[PDB]
């Protein structure tokens, strides 16, 4: 089967952050409060704002889609400035990142995230 | 999807009932959604909103009764609460027919 796309948004805001023991990377529509549409990545780690990234990744949105919340497998970067979020099974959400954002530094939050 | 379920009860190092009461996920507050994006939106699970029910005093033990094994910002919170309360927090879920457990627990 070819990979099913859930979701295609365009991302305005990418930030990361390590709090209270959880890796956190999120993508908003906008940068409003409560953006319109979102997913959120995290992952604990083994210090309260550093440390290791530790056991399953954990993936979240407000969207009305189906998916395993653990059920991040990986990642690719496509053009133009996007992101895909792989979702087993076969499942992908494509994550277009408006051009201000630099997808090498978002890349590096991921490489982190998925590190062993 | 019907909003996860949580049932928190907290109990003084005495054994008094402080606190007991049933929680939902989503529909974020005022209050909460202050916090900025994406605090406010993880701030709206169930676990995280038990740790920000009512603060803790040391000795105190909070029971946290949900339904999926916790997330992990839900973790954090969970042990952030304990570990600045000097309390025990204890986090129960169902799996494989049986409650599940996990702990953690400030020391001062």
């Amino acid at each position: 089967t070819k990979s099913k796309m859930l979701s295609n948004i365009v991302i305005q805001e990418v930030k990361f952050a390590i709090e209270d023991y959880c890796a956190i990377l999120s993508f908003a529509s906008d940068s409003y409060e409560v953006p319109e549409q979102y997913f959120i990545i995290t992952r604990s780690t083994t210090e309260r704002s550093g440390g290791i990234p530790e056991g399953d990744i954990y993936l979240e949105s407000n969207l009305f889609l189906d998916f395993n919340p653990y059920g991040l497998s990986g990642y690719l970067l496509s053009e133009p400035n996007c992101v895909d979020l792989l979702i087993e099974p076969n499942n992908y959400v494509r994550l277009r990142l408006i051009e201000k954002i630099d997808i090498l530094e978002v890349e590096n939050h991921l490489k982190f995230l998925f590190d062993n | 999807r019907p909003p996860h379920k949580a049932t928190v009860t907290v109990t003084d190092k005495n054994g008094v009932v402080k606190h007991k009461s049933n929680l939902v996920s989503g529909n974020m507050t005022e209050a909460e959604k202050k916090l900025g994006f994406p605090n406010n939106s993880l701030a709206t699970h169930t676990e995280n909103r038990a740790t920000r029910l009512i603060d803790l005093n040391q000795g105190d033990t909070m029971l946290i009764e949900g339904q999926y094994r916790p997330c992990p910002r839900c973790k954090g919170a969970m042990r952030v609460k304990a570990e600045e309360s000097g309390a025990k927090v204890i986090y129960t879920w169902p799996e494989d027919g049986d409650l599940k457990k996990r702990e953690w627990e400030g020391t001062p």
